[PDB]
RNA sequence: CUAAAUGCGGAGAGAUAAGUGCUGAAAGCAUCUAAGCACGAAACUUGCCCCGAGAUGAGUUCUCCCGAAGGAACGUUGAAG
RNA sequence: UAUCGACGGCGGUGUUUGGCACCUCGAUGUCGGCUCAUCACAUCCUGGGGCUGAAGUAGGUCCCAAGGGUAUGGCUGUUC
RNA sequence: ACGUCCGUCGUGAAGAGGGAAACAACCCAGACCGCAGCUAAGGUCCCAAAGUCAUGGUUAAGUGGGAAACGAUGUGGGAAG
């Protein structure tokens, strides 16, 4: 058992294998269904398994990594920022496709996943910010992975590309 | 030797059902594909039709063995080999019922060998009485 | 009345003021009877028939409908006395070319193109021919190779070769509809019509003109 | 009738491998995996054309019919053979 | 350790050759070519990738993959 | 080498019957006829006669065993510093 004390700010509630963490932020609710019984006291949410097997351990260190992530993103929120650089074609990033790449004609651009904002400034910093987290990562991630030279062209002489500035 | 009726056998066409609300889903697999070719009347011969339409109560609250589950498989699908196999579970394939207890009862043909005829005759469903609403004939209880 | 259907009777023309002179393919649209109208569902990619609508059924005209919202519904076809129709069921089944065709209308005809047996590659899906000296070798129709590698002695399936034919549907779209007239109702179409003479021809207001 | 003649012969959609990643343990770190998950091959499935009720889940519809409904035989010719 | 790669060691295949000779030995018309049908892969490309003594271009080598395409001619009966 | 060539012995040849999926020499075992009973080999979820038997443990690969030299924190058990 693997008790979890949850902030002033923050009220969760469950009912069967629902469990809903509710704050300023937001809300997000998800599904832990296993060989264990998740409760929530006043003060603490609680999960413990009755056997120790090494797969009860396993799904024992992701629930509790899971509810802590949904605390966080409930209190705090998540959000990448990322800047843009170019050494001679300034690359134009727009909320749709990013142009000018490198100088090539034809514009790269990704699918935004899920409802997240990616407001992009007339300037060098933008945003991704968001409630589910395996989402503002992907767009995060696939934003700097268009910008990655698809011909046989090595970096160090190929600067222009987005990078994450935090995580 | 010879003691055939008129053509074929379907005025005063018979009609059988029975019980799928509780009890083993073997013992049903026999019964109901033998009320066909031969339900057991002086009028079989064997070349013209017979199937006996049957029809099915309920087939959701029929319930298997209380220990083979993920144990046996079911291999449905047709084409080119090595690709797509579509092997799901019984207990998942249960969202039914309307391919169950009519996937048995069907395995037996053999092979033309007169049996695909012999598949419209019964009807499978899920319900009890007011399924049995379609079809509007006479009425027993096995 | 999705459309109407003829009989392809030949070809002629008509010189018009406007526009230009231009073959015209002459087609008998005339009474029929459609007593019942079968409805196709697009399950995956296999025909099968919904529901028919009969003199009168209120039970079948709903799937039909709905299912056309889904846009899942396939080409419509009903049961007929000399050819098709549509919203013609729900009247009578009874009526003429004159209450559905007007002229200078842009139409989609498809059929059925015109028993030949086998035949050369060439004639056949239209394989070009051996140009050059290719045809003074008098190899004319003729692709030369089976296949490649003649160990396998074999001709991949793929590779094209002759067969049977005869006994392919295609729907040529802005069919530009000159006039109606003749001895009987008929239907004067601009350009030519897949199949033969006496083949059955269907009409269809143009997806896009 | 033919050809060294002429008109016609898509796109699109769906799914894995190599591989690229996400979340995430066993090893409270890390990790594409071990459960789960997002993508990802001219080929594969489909589209499309052709055959097909002997398509063994062996079809559908309407009408006629159980002492008279219907049907075979013939004659004159083929858009047929 | 891009690439080439000895000495030595350990194997797979059985297309070559050698061996044995267990089988056939109560006879299944030769070689080459041609014509026509099916199968396989130790992929030469197309497709997607890794490396480079990869600037680019053009290549070299390697991986997944055979779906398709892998197809021809001049001299010689000739298979080099 | 389903090789040649010796030796001892049991068999193939007159071993039927039974098991081994099918099988000349592998295992058990060796026959008058008819009848009852009990076993051998093997087998006991179904086809197939007989337990889907009891206690305990391991594997997940369906491994259900050509499959080699060689390799292996896939996983389980035991002992030693």
């Amino acid at each position: 058992k693997a008790p979890v004390v949850v902030p002033a700010g923050v009220d969760v509630k469950i009912n069967g294998q629902v469990i809903t963490i509710k704050g300023k932020n937001g809300e997000l609710t998800r599904t832990l269904n296993d060989a264990v019984e998740v409760k929530h006291a006043d003060n603490t949410l609680t999960f413990g398994p009755r056997d120790g097997y090494a797969d009860g351990w396993a799904q024992a260190g992701t629930a509790r990594a899971l509810l802590n992530s949904m605390v966080i993103g409930v209190t705090e929120g998540f959000t990448k920022k990322l800047q843009l650089v170019g050494v001679g074609y300034r690359a134009a990033v727009k909320g749709n496709v990013i142009n000018l790449s490198l100088g090539f004609s034809h514009p790269v651009d990704h699918q935004l996943p899920a409802g997240i904002t990616a407001e992009c400034p007339t300037q060098t910093e933008i945003v991704l910010k968001g409630a589910d987290k395996q989402v503002i990562g992907q767009v995060a991630a696939d934003l700097r992975a268009y910008r990655r030279p698809e011909p046989y062209k090595g970096k160090g002489v190929r600067y222009a590309d987005e990078v994450v500035r935090t995580k | 030797m010879k003691t055939f009726t008129a053509k074929p056998e379907t005025v005063k066409r018979d009609w059988y059902v029975v019980d799928a609300t509780g009890k083993t889903l073997g013992r049903l697999a026999t019964e109901l594909a033998r009320r066909l070719r031969g339900k057991h009347k002086a009028e079989y011969t064997p070349h013209v039709d017979t199937g006996d339409y049957i029809i099915v109560l309920n087939a959701d609250k029929v319930a298997v063995t209380g220990n083979k589950r993920t144990d046996k498989v079911y291999y449905h699908h047709t084409g080119h080999i090595g690709g797509i196999k579509q092997a799901t579970f019984e207990e998942m394939i249960a969202r039914r019922p309307e391919r169950v207890i009519e996937i048995a009862v069907k395995g037996m043909l053999p092979k033309g060998p007169l049996g695909r005829a012999m598949f419209r005759k019964l009807k499978v469903y899920a319900g009890n009485e007011h399924n049995h609403a379609a079809q509007q004939p006479q009425v027993l209880d096995i | 009345m999705i459309g109407l259907v003829g009989k392809k009777v030949g070809m002629t023309r008509i010189f018009t003021e406007d526009g230009v002179s231009i073959p015209v393919t002459v087609i008998e649209v005339e009474a029929n009877r459609v007593t019942q109208v079968k409805d196709l569902a697009n399950d995956g990619y296999r025909a099968i028939q919904v529901t028919t609508g009969a003199k009168k059924a209120n039970r079948v005209t709903k799937p039909e409908a709905g299912h056309f919202a889904k846009a899942g519904v396939e080409a419509g076809r009903g049961l007929w006395e000399f050819r098709l129709a549509e919203g013609e069921e729900f009247t009578v089944g009874q009526s003429i070319s004159v209450e559905l065709f007007a002229d200078v209308k842009k139409v989609d005809v498809t059929g059925t193109s015109k028993g030949k047996g086998f035949a050369g590659t060439v004639k056949r899906w239209n394989f070009r021919t051996q140009d050059a000296t290719h045809g003074n070798s008098l190899s004319h129709r003729v692709p030369g190779s089976i296949g490649q590698n003649q160990t396998p002695g074999k001709v991949f399936k793929g590779k094209k070769m002759a067969g049977q034919m005869g006994n392919e549907r295609v729907t040529v779209q802005s069919l530009d509809v000159v006039r109606v007239d003749a001895e009987r109702n008929l239907l004067l179409v601009k350009g030519a019509v897949p199949g033969a003479t006496g083949s059955d021809l269907i009409v269809k207001p143009a997806v896009k003109a």
